[PDB]
RNA sequence: ACACAAACGGCGCGCG
């Protein structure tokens, strides 16, 4: 289901993609898992502990 | 919002009680981001009682970790609500969607 | 009770007592630092050495008296800034994680000042105090003496503790992602571009590359 | 020396704020060195315009509440941050924006001067939502490049801070958005003569041909330190 | 600096700073400037840079003070 | 400032040998390291002007693993050992070389036959080693000026057209204090090559180079 | 007069 998914997307149904280092411009060898996903905070910042 | 989510996103926003309900089945006219005011069915409105109801939303004020809750509207003037719908977002939701 | 057992003085006070010049920091990695080189907040940086800081005032005159120097710290202005670099030029210090394993629990580094609050640690090091990153707090102590500060830099200085005790072994073999790279690196293709070549030496190797 | 010098041979306001640009000819392996560069320079040095500044009808704290609106004060920074213009021949300049009664607010309803432009009048604004609500705002926009946080500015600025005035932070970029690419089209009728293009996205405030113009002009500076040796 | 030299010279770690502290007293209020040169250094360094030349060594201390006595 | 940038007041010429020398530059704006030791590294690799040495003909020898008496090394590792030689050729395009040796002895590009009008890094460099008195060895060797640099991938034998007199570049970046802030970044460059330009000169011409381009957008 | 500053002992919850 997640192939199909993809495919009704606009991603290869592997969802790895080739990337480009921002520094020097050059391709990165071979595609790479490139995601989204959810991501918390936690009430820990280092302020509040240092 | 969360993307990927599981399900529990509703249920655990509306039994949390953080989040504003419909008490009756009613049509909205306020806003001030502090109060909500419903204006109720005939069906539920009672013989001797007003036919409105109105809430006001707490706003911020310090958690027991020193963290605020207040709460924000999702609706507008003249908008329908069902009973038990969501009325008003609080920390960590949106639409009554748990987003933490 | 107040003599006896884990509540006695002999464990409360004596064989343990909190010391002032010390701060506890989260941890973080810079890959950037050498060795023996560690990297630590300004903040913390200017707390810590303020004896020191009011000497060199008053060393440069600047300051009429402690008062006064305590003043200006208050400022942080940019001449603090200059003269905390001064001071710090070499001072070891001590970073010790919690609970200490052994002796390699604890090593002296050369300081680098950095603007936020965590402290920055060499990776291959930190391996050694088996550090994990994921939320680790760090104790820091600075040496005040002549005597300690040699002793520290003797002794506990990382550059002098690259093997074990418990066994005359290195401790220092590199991490997971240093390893893998260079082994993805030293791995070889059956075919590949460029692939048989006649080349000189390393230099046009890399320019190749 | 056989290098031919490339030139922003056209340009493209394929729309209102995306465009697209293209530059030839290019030696071999330029176009990558020079894509890699100019992307780079145009992300963190492009000039921007943008507004730190709220002063409100009677709230004194980015926390405060709001008679008959639709939503709290801070949220309404958050649009504003979103808020973007474009100022000409000025450094910096206050604008104001007045409503009543129950309505929606955009950008237009800012007292727009001709000297200012807005680059989306159709940016939303936070909404009246009573027949007696009023709203009367006033903000400032500076010229700057880079980001800056509300706490170090004040800190820079030292001086007093009057209540009712609010602090944001600047996001100056005129752009964040930058794709490149490298092909191959005919000059000196032969092959081994690089083509570039390259493309972005916008809040409209700055025309894309002075972006890159003035880009490559500030990196020519960078470069030009090289001589001095 | 990191010396995992000089010990060699001395033979021991504790005699490597023991010793070394007393020559640094010399120079940090003591007088007795240094005798390598200075590049904004700090005496414990200082110090620990004339022992790494095996330019100053214990038995030289123990002749330096005993002679300087004099009057 | 709004339009202006911090610019590097740059001291560093440490030349621990002269063919490489290190140099470093301080203040830069921030991220303009990269940007610019990129540019610049892309730069001296690929783009430099230079004279490079391909061609062998030689009796009998039909290849490179084709071999002949004489001589103590292979024609495989002859033309990897000839490849090594660097030369500075005046105004010519194409330069067409010759040697002739004899005897036990090891042979320098000083023996080779020679204009006046071109220039060895190092006359000392020796290509070959002879294996008996009576072996004897002669053959033509070109030298030709072109851009950048090309592997051999273009009855004779013919190796990479390396123009380019260097072959190192590895720059550094790290921060800096200014009175009031650290985020400002350094640059530190060490490079490698040849001689026949030496390094800290070569690298102003590659700074030329790029300049040529942006030039043309100008404003 | 050129000088001190706000912790004693428990409980719960979490942290590596
Ligand atoms: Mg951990």
């Amino acid at each position: 289901e997640i192939k199909e998914l993809l495919k009704l997307g606009d991603l290869p149904t592997s969802g790895q993609i080739r990337l480009y280092d921002g520094r020097t411009g050059e391709q990165f060898e071979r595609p790479v898992t490139v995601g989204y996903m959810y991501m918390l905070k936690l009430n820990h910042l280092v302020d509040d502990k240092m | 919002k969360p993307l990927v989510g599981t399900g529990m996103e509703r249920a655990v926003a509306v039994d949390s009680g953080v989040t504003a309900v419909a008490k009756r089945g009613g049509v909205v006219q306020y806003v001030d981001a502090s109060r909500i005011v419903i204006k109720v069915n005939e069906d539920e409105m009672y013989p001797g009682e007003a036919g409105i109801d109105i809430y006001n939303l707490t706003k911020y004020t310090r958690s027991n970790q020193n963290t605020c809750i207040n709460q924000m509207p999702c609706v507008s003037l003249g908008e329908p609500v069902e009973r038990g719908d969501v009325l008003a977002d609080g920390p960590s939701t949106d639409l009554g969607e748990l987003a933490l | 009770d107040m003599i006896k057992g884990k509540q006695g003085r002999f464990r409360q006070n004596l064989l343990g007592k909190r010391v002032d010049y010390s701060g506890r920091s989260v941890i973080t990695v810079g890959p950037y630092l050498r060795l023996h080189q560690c990297g630590l907040p300004k903040k913390m940086a200017l707390e810590l050495f303020k004896p020191f800081i009011y000497g060199k005032l008053e060393l440069r005159g600047l300051a009429t008296t402690i008062k006064a120097a305590k003043k200006m710290v208050e400022r942080e202005e940019a001449v603090v800034w200059d003269i905390l670099d001064e001071v710090i030029r070499e001072h070891p210090v001590l970073l010790n994680r919690a609970p200490t394993l052994h002796r390699l629990g604890i090593q002296a580094f050369e300081p680098v000042l950095i603007e936020g609050k965590a402290i920055q640690l060499h990776p291959l090091v930190c391996a050694a105090y088996n550090a994990d990153f994921d939320g680790d707090q760090m104790a820091v102590h600075v040496p005040l003496t002549l005597e300690a500060q040699l002793e520290a830099r003797a002794l506990m200085m990382s550059t002098n503790n690259i093997l074990s005790p418990a066994n005359g072994e290195p401790i220092i073999v590199p991490s997971q992602d240093v390893v893998l790279g260079l082994y993805y690196m030293t791995r070889d293709c059956v075919n590949a571009k460029g692939e048989g070549m006649v080349l000189t030496g390393p230099k046009e190797a890399e320019r190749l590359y | 020396t056989e290098f031919l010098k490339p030139r922003l041979v056209d340009i493209e306001q394929v729309s209102s704020t995306h465009a697209k640009v293209t530059l030839e000819p290019l030696e071999r392996g330029f176009g990558h060195t020079l894509g890699n560069a100019l992307r780079r320079i145009l992300l963190s040095s492009m000039p921007g315009c943008a507004v730190t500044e709220v002063e409100i009808d009677g709230v004194l704290h980015e926390y405060s509440t709001k008679e008959g609106v639709q939503e709290d004060i801070l949220e309404i920074l958050l649009n504003l941050k979103g808020l973007a213009v474009r100022v000409q021949g000025k450094d910096e300049v206050i604008l104001t924006l007045n409503k009543s009664g129950i309505g929606p607010v955009t950008a237009a309803d800012i007292t727009h001067d001709g000297d200012v432009e807005i680059v989306k009048p159709q940016h939303v604004i936070c909404h009246l939502t009573d027949e007696n609500a009023s709203i009367s705002m006033r903000i400032k926009v500076q010229r700057g490049r880079g980001y800056v946080p509300a706490s170090t500015r004040i800190h820079s600025e030292e001086d007093e801070r009057p209540i009712g005035r609010l602090l944001v932070d600047a996001c100056y970029s005129p752009v964040e958005r930058i794709a490149y690419n490298v092909e191959a089209a005919r000059v000196e009728q032969r092959t081994d003569l690089d083509k570039l293009v390259i493309e972005m996205e916008t809040n409209g405030t700055i025309d894309p041909e002075e972006a890159i113009r003035r880009a490559a002009t500030i990196l020519a500076e960078q470069l030009e330190a090289f001589v001095d040796l | 600096v990191t010396v995992q030299d000089a010990v060699e010279k001395i033979g021991n770690r504790f005699d490597l700073v023991l010793v070394a502290a007393r020559r640094a007293r010399q120079m940090q209020v003591g007088g007795k400037d240094p005798l390598v040169p200075e590049e904004n250094d700090k005496t414990t360094v200082i110090a620990l840079r004339e022992i790494e030349e095996g330019l100053i060594n214990n038995q030289i201390l123990d002749v330096r003070e005993r002679q300087e006595q004099q009057e």
